[PDB]
């Protein structure tokens, strides 16, 4: 089974370097090309540039006086360097397999942020149903997950058990500061007999938080 | 005598096949593409940059104008010339002269163009094309009444070095294996019916009426296959499908350098035949003519080098179905007037590293297939 | 540099018709009668994914609802019949030259059935007043089409300002879309009021759907 698993620093201040691995399997680099591609909502999706079974790396040109690609066969790792950081550099970054004439298998990407500003843990609450309302067929709650940066974060309900009924929604940036909020809906019969607790892991500010829905 | 009219034409595909003419007292030697897709006989008769020579009438004791102008237009341009007589030799073939009806252009668009050798035209389709109107006679017409020869062509092109252009008959030493005839459809271009487009053994699907939708024709003027759009599509389609390109891989990361080869390498064997299935003269009965990609396929460099580059020789029309040089390189192809036929037969000379570049193979039945595929 | 552009940029379809959108590139994509353009899809949240392989070869695993066509500067990805799953952006993205470039990509989205937003309401948690922030949550949910207007009223009078809004991307199951809706106060103003209410107005209705809560009650 072909993977590609990315890994960067989630934050890095402008001016200074980019530096991601790739970490492939089910293939080997002695075999297949491995591209770089990146995905911004200003400059959509651009082809950065490749390393070649033999490496030999082409480059999109408007990136060659700073991006350099490299590779570790031994290690079945592939790498990108990046210089001369600016705030529109800010992206997702995919590793992604050669094939044929195109390209097949991505990883899953890695969330890029370039600025100076600092790293800040989210706050997590849980939203509970209004006090005294009808007990419906149904129930909603919700989890406000307020005051981070940068992106991204990673929300579960129940450790991921729980995966029915559930919105997540993009965060948005207000005040430099990133808010977003879930819900999940379930049967009455469900809520509040079994326990329902919203996870929030923050990888930039090492922080895993957990917050139990109560009845208020 | 058809053995004098071997190797009597000189060019290529690309630029055209062209034989040479003298013209008027004293003879002005002039060089001639040979054109199955038009009717009239004119030549430059004034500079042009793109020409070396021109037919000067002024300084021919027997050229006689005819006392109006002709105008021709096509797809990308025109010419226009006065219209007189004047008598030819064809130094290679028929020896005594002839009088014929000649254009001698003044002005042009999109005519003479960088890179051709010729300086003029010898259309050999039908008066029914000819400008101004089918009264100005064919010089094919012209030659068959003075020189009493059969009302019967050939050619063969040997670009895929010059070819041949039979006056008057058939010549045996141009072709090996039988000849198959196809009916000329309606006497204009020389228009022909195909009932069925193949890609490496497996047929398009299209309605035959596709193929013909305007007409198919036999063109020695026009250079490359050209497909009418909707028949290019389906074709290139099924070349992608029935190919097997090279993945991109250290020293080679874009389509476009897939062009060039080096090394002896050629990129044919990832490369589909390409049929062409033709009514024969008996209704119940079609035959196919095949290329191989060493004829659709087509080196582009200059001598001297150790690498070739080269090009996809197939294209859109956006009317037409034009049996080009392209295709005429891998057969003999006889225009008989006489029995309104096109005949084709395998070429010897149309062979790479002594390995054949075309086929041709029948019967097949036409049961499958409308009665008339030319709407 | 070839560019691709690709149009629309958005098409609405509804389940079981057919799809068309379209590329366009600034030169020829063309060598050896093959076309170096490809096809992907990107459904929300993962990375784009190669649907057809130089023009018109359908990618083994592919269903055979996707195919795509064209030759020199014009393509085409066709789609039929469209499924809910087909809800995604779909990308070109030529290598005939280089750099490789990708269109700017169309989004599919499934035209499913109008249905009204599932709305509802959230006080200020009791961890977040202890600790002095008060945030007003509303959320509407699973709604078609994705236009929507949220009112904010404290006792009666609206409030547009500390308002932040964000839309999830159109669901790959039943097509509807959600949003959420943040007031955010200080947890000082929010004391001296007592009736907070979030109004969701939608083309499914020409009243708006109200919810409510009163403060301490
Ligand atoms: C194909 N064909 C015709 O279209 C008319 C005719 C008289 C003929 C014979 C010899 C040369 C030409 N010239 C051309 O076909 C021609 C050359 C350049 C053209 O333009 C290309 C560009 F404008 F430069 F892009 C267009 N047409 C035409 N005979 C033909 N067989």
């Amino acid at each position: 089974q072909v993977q590609l698993k990315e890994s960067g620093p989630v934050l890095v201040a402008p001016s200074q370097s980019l530096f991601i691995s790739c970490t492939v399997s089910g293939f080997s680099l002695t075999r297949y090309g491995v591209h770089w591609v990146r995905q911004s909502p200003g400059k959509g999706l651009e082809w950065l540039g490749v390393i070649w079974a033999g490496g030999t790396t082409n480059y999109n040109s408007a990136f060659m006086s700073r991006l350099t690609i490299s590779k570790d066969n031994s290690k079945s790792q592939v790498f990108l360097k990046m210089n001369s950081l600016q705030t529109d550099d800010t992206a997702i970054y995919y590793c992604v397999k050669a094939y044929r004439n195109a390209m097949d298998y991505w990883g899953q990407g890695t969330s890029v942020t370039v600025s100076s500003a600092k790293t800040t843990a989210p706050s997590v609450y849980p939203l509970a149903p209004v006090c005294g309302d009808t007990s419906g067929s149904s129930v909603t709650l919700g989890c406000l997950v307020k005051g981070y940066f940068p992106e991204p974060v990673t929300l579960t309900w129940n450790s991921g058990s729980l995966s029915s009924g559930v919105h997540t929604f993009p965060a948005v940036l207000q005040s430099d500061l990133y808010t977003l909020s879930s819900s999940v809906t379930v049967t009455s019969s469900t809520w509040p007999s079994q326990s329902i607790t919203c996870n929030v892991a923050h990888p930039a500010s090492s922080t895993k938080v957990d917050k139990k829905i109560e009845p208020r | 005598n058809f053995l004098a009219m071997v190797d009597n034409l000189q060019g290529d595909s690309g630029r055209g096949y062209y034989l040479e003419m003298l013209i008027g007292t004293p003879p002005q030697k002039l060089q001639i593409l040979v054109d199955t897709g038009s009717s009239n006989f004119a030549v430059a008769g004034t500079p042009h940059s793109y020409i070396d020579t021109y037919f000067d009438t002024e300084r021919s004791s027997t050229y006689r104008s005819k006392g109006f102008d002709v105008t021709v237009k096509y797809t990308q341009g025109s010419w226009t010339g006065f219209v007189g007589e004047d008598l030819v030799t064809i130094p290679k073939g028929f020896n005594t002269s002839f009088l014929v009806n000649i254009a001698t252009i003044f002005e042009s668009e999109n005519f003479f163009l960088p890179g051709i050798k010729w300086n003029g035209i010898l259309g050999l389709a039908y008066a029914t094309l000819a400008k101004p109107s089918s009264s100005l006679e064919t010089f094919f017409d012209s030659l068959v009444t003075q020189a009493n020869i059969p009302n019967v062509f050939s050619m063969q092109m040997c670009g895929a070095n010059g070819g041949s252009l039979v006056l008057g008959g058939i010549e045996p030493s141009l072709y090996k294996g039988d000849i198959w005839y196809t009916p000329i459809k309606e006497e204009w271009y020389y228009q022909i019916e195909i009932l069925k487009l193949e890609i490496g053994g497996q047929s398009l699907n299209l309605d035959c009426r596709e193929y013909n939708a305007d007409k198919a024709i036999v063109d020695s003027g026009t250079t490359l296959l050209r497909l009418p759009q909707k028949v290019f599509d389906a074709v290139v389609e099924a070349v992608a499908r029935a190919s097997l390109i090279p993945e991109f891989s250290d020293g080679f990361w874009t389509g476009s350098q897939l062009a060039c080869w080096t090394n002896s390498e050629t990129p044919w064997s990832y490369f589909p035949k390409i049929s062409i299935y033709l009514r024969d003269e008996n209704s119940s009965r079609s035959f196919r003519i095949t290329i191989l990609p060493q004829l659709y396929i087509q080196p582009m460099m200059g001598a001297g080098l150790n690498y070739e580059c080269y090009r996809f020789g197939i294209s859109p029309s956006t009317n037409a179905l034009v049996i080009g040089a392209t295709v005429m390189e891998g057969f003999y192809v006889i225009f008989d007037r006489a029995q309104k036929r096109v005949g084709f037969a395998a070429s010897p000379c149309a062979e790479i590293a002594g390995a054949a570049v075309s086929e041709i193979s029948g019967p097949f039945s036409t049961e499958d297939v409308a009665s008339n595929c030319v709407p | 540099n070839i560019v691709l552009s690709q149009s629309p940029g958005s098409l609405a379809v509804s389940l079981g018709q057919r799809a068309t959108i379209s590329c366009r590139a600034s030169k020829s994509v063309d060598t050896y009668g093959h076309s170096f353009i490809h096809w992907y899809q990107q459904k929300p949240g993962q990375p784009p994914n190669l649907l057809i392989h130089l023009a018109s070869n359908l990618e083994s695993g592919v269903p055979a609802r996707f195919s795509g066509r064209g030759s020199g500067t014009d393509f085409t990805l066709t789609i039929d019949p469209v499924e809910a799953d087909d809800a995604a952006t779909y990308y070109c993205q030529q290598n005939n030259e280089d750099p490789w470039t990708f269109g700017g990509g169309t989004k599919l989205e499934i035209k499913r059935a109008d249905a009204a937003p599932t709305v509802s309401i959230f006080p200020p948690s009791s961890e977040q007043l202890t600790s002095g922030g008060a945030s007003v949550v509303c959320f509407l949910n699973n709604f078609y089409p994705k236009d929507i207007n949220v009112k904010w009223k404290i006792d009666g009078s609206e409030r547009q300002n500390g308002v932040l809004n964000s839309w999830t991307d159109q669901d790959s199951k039943d097509s509807t879309y959600s949003m959420s809706s943040t007031l955010t106060l200080t947890k000082d103003e929010y004391e001296r009021h007592n009736s907070y209410t979030c109004e969701a107005t939608h083309k499914t209705s020409t009243s708006p759907i109200v919810k409510s809560f009163n403060r301490n009650e």
